[PDB]
């Protein structure tokens, strides 16, 4: 619940910053807004890619840390500590 | 272009729909990809004759759990 709420709020912030940066050229606009134009399942699939150090997802570090902590706690509860 | 902007990014979606989609994405991306190695230890533990002479069986050699 709260993870997705924070994620949606940060996506709104990022979308506003993307909209407010369309002066120079529109070539980078398409690759900037491809995330918002992607299907909803694919958006989450590419935005949860912050596992490991590939870090292609635009998810910020503060949001990443919450999921990284909860996943470690879940593994500890599952007994894979 | 507009046909792609018309479909809402997940920030417009109701929270329950986004939560369900996040559950599926979390599953496939994290839980399925999580890998831990236990097979060798499990087989070694299952192949051990467990204190069979220590406990008084008074019978033939009873087979191990792996057997």
């Amino acid at each position: 619940d709260d993870f997705v709420a924070k994620l949606q709020d940060n996506q709104r912030f990022r979308y506003n910053e993307v909209m407010q940066a369309l002066n120079m050229s529109a070539a980078l606009t398409a690759r900037k807004t491809k995330e918002f134009r992607s299907p909803p399942q694919e958006q989450i699939n590419m935005l949860l890619n912050f596992k490991d150090d590939k870090s292609e997802c635009p998810c910020p570090e503060e949001i990443r840390d919450q999921l990284l902590d909860f996943h470690e706690d879940l593994m500890t509860h599952c007994g894979i500590e | 272009v507009v046909a792609c902007f018309r479909m809402a990014p997940l920030y417009n979606l109701p929270r329950h729909r986004a939560v369900n989609l996040f559950l599926q994405g979390y599953e496939k991306s994290w839980i399925e990809t999580e890998e831990h190695y236990f097979e060798d230890k499990l087989i070694e533990d299952l192949a051990k004759p467990g204190a069979e002479p220590p406990e008084e069986d008074e019978g033939t050699k009873r087979v191990d759990p792996l057997h």
